[PDB]
């Protein structure tokens, strides 16, 4: 939209989580998981391609 | 709502006019301008909870925390209305300690 603004990579993703209707709480709670899922989803689509 | 759909930014509306064998669009669009950076943390545990925003975010110009919506600046002061709690500080990444006021107490007294 406008002047590109810096926020940090974990609010960002809560808002994400937010905006879908998950409350905020289950990524603060659970990064983790969430980071080691990710990581995994992107080593193995390298493979499959 | 779908972004850069009609218009550049944030859409609010529009108006038609015609014209020899087409017509025109004149969008109305609002964007921000004038920014701050400051510092700012997920969540705040005071007395062993650990207080997240309902809807907004935590900043703080160097010595005061307050809460401020995304889009715009206004400081609003910290209490148990804007916040809920859930958990306990032990596990969260970036957790502040500071204070919380509350009202009840306050106009109980
Ligand atoms: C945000 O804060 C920074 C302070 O670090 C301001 O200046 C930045 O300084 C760093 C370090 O030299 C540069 O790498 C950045 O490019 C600077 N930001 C710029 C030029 O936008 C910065 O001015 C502040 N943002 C504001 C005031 O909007
Ligand atoms: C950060 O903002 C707060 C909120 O205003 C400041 O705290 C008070 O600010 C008022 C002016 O609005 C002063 O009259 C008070 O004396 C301030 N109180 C204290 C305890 O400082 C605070 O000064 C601001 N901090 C910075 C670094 O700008
Ligand atoms: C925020 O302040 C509280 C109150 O002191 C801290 O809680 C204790 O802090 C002391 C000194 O740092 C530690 O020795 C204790 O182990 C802390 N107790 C608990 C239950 O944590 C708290 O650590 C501070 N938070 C941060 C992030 O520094």
């Amino acid at each position: 939209a406008g002047a590109a603004l810096q926020i940090p990579f974990a609010m960002q993703m809560a808002y994400r989580f937010n905006g879908i209707g998950v409350t905020q709480n289950v990524l603060y709670e659970n990064q983790k998981l969430i980071a080691n899922q990710f990581n995994s989803a992107i080593g193995k689509i390298q493979d499959s391609l | 709502k779908r972004v850069d759909f009609c218009g550049k930014g944030y859409h609010l509306m529009s108006f038609p006019q015609s014209a020899p064998h087409g017509v025109v669009f004149l969008h109305v669009t609002y964007v921000p301008a004038q920014e701050k950076n400051f510092t700012t943390a997920p969540a705040i545990c005071h007395d062993g909870k650990a207080h997240f925003p309902r809807e907004g975010v935590f900043v703080s110009n160097g010595t005061h925390w307050f809460v401020t919506q995304r889009n715009f600046y206004e400081p609003q002061i910290i209490t148990t209305d804007n916040t809920f709690v859930s958990g306990n500080c032990d596990v969260v990444i970036g957790i502040v300690n500071n204070t919380v006021y509350d009202p009840l107490q306050p106009e109980l007294d």
